[PDB]
């Protein structure tokens, strides 16, 4: 699996954010409240949704501000370059395809639910957090005696 | 079976742990504290408890298991997303980072990882610095 590029609009302190990721060792830093972490939260949410991650349905009282929540992940796994891409209406609006010849072609139905599916047989939630994420602190909780 | 699997996984770690220790450690074992996974280190022919690891001996611990476990779940490991693995400013963890950085982690095909110290960025391949600007994240790609 190898993450190409995500995109970020309207979620948490990302107004409007693009990380392209290329091979070997991508350092991305920043001080905490810079927006490093949500960026990851928004990763998993490009890829798994629907999980718990706040701040992605919100309510709307004013016209002021209001943007719908974007999320497009472009990665790559086994040789099919894959794009999912998610709107979130401050309703929803979920995309999954795979890039054949020149064109994006759905790989499913544009739902939430057959994506999630679809996410599930290609790179199962477990294998990403077991095996390719090792989120904040879970290096301190594998030592735990 | 149990016990099969952890044989296993504990045999994966030494390798690895092996290497980010450049031999110190020969061993990892690995056993189920009453469903709950425990780790011991094995030095000069004895298991010994973790409280005799230094500080960049345990980011190596904690890193050698993770990888350990990518091994023994997915079978190999393409793409590792690591999330601000170490304390904030901890020296001796940021050396042993970089070491680990140089010599092992750059020859996975991708790796991800998200952190607040500065001084990682030549052993990198790629930096991209995220600071919080008129209340916007904003990306600068370094390299």
């Amino acid at each position: 699996m190898k993450l190409e590029r995500v995109t970020v609009k309207n979620f948490r302190s990302h107004s409007d954010t693009v990380v392209e990721f290329k091979e070997g060792i991508n350092l991305i830093i920043g001080q905490n409240g810079s927006g490093k972490s949500s960026l990851l939260d928004a990763i998993l949410v490009g890829l798994y949704w629907p999980l718990r991650i706040k701040d992605i349905k919100k309510d709307e009282f004013t016209k002021v501000g209001a943007r719908d929540t974007y999320i497009d992940l472009i990665f790559e796994k086994d040789g099919t370059k894959y794009r999912i891409t998610r709107r979130f209406l401050k309703g929803e609006i979920h995309a999954m395809k795979r890039l054949v010849g020149n064109e994006w072609k759905h790989v499913t139905e544009p739902s939430s639910k057959a994506i999630s599916a679809f996410m599930e047989k290609l790179i199962p939630y477990n294998i990403f957090l077991n095996a390719i994420y090792i989120r904040q602190g879970q290096i301190d909780a594998i030592l735990e005696s | 079976a149990r016990e099969a699997a952890l044989s296993k996984i504990g045999e994966l770690a030494s390798e690895i742990f092996a290497e980010f220790t450049e031999g110190k450690y020969s061993e990892v074992v690995v056993r189920a504290e009453e469903n709950k996974v425990r780790l011991f280190v094995v030095w000069e022919g004895k298991e010994r408890p973790l409280t005799f690891l230094s500080g960049g001996e345990r980011i190596a611990l904690g890193l050698a298991f993770r990888l350990a476990m990518s091994l023994y779940l997915a079978g190999e490991i393409s793409l590792l997303i690591l999330d601000e693995p170490t304390p904030y400013l901890d020296e001796e963890r940021r050396r042993k980072l970089i070491t680990i950085m140089e010599r092992y982690l750059k020859k996975i095909p991708q790796v991800i990882l998200v952190s607040h110290d500065e001084e990682l960025k030549d052993a990198a391949d790629h930096v991209i610095r995220i600071s919080l600007e008129n209340g916007s994240s904003k990306v600068e790609v370094v390299s």
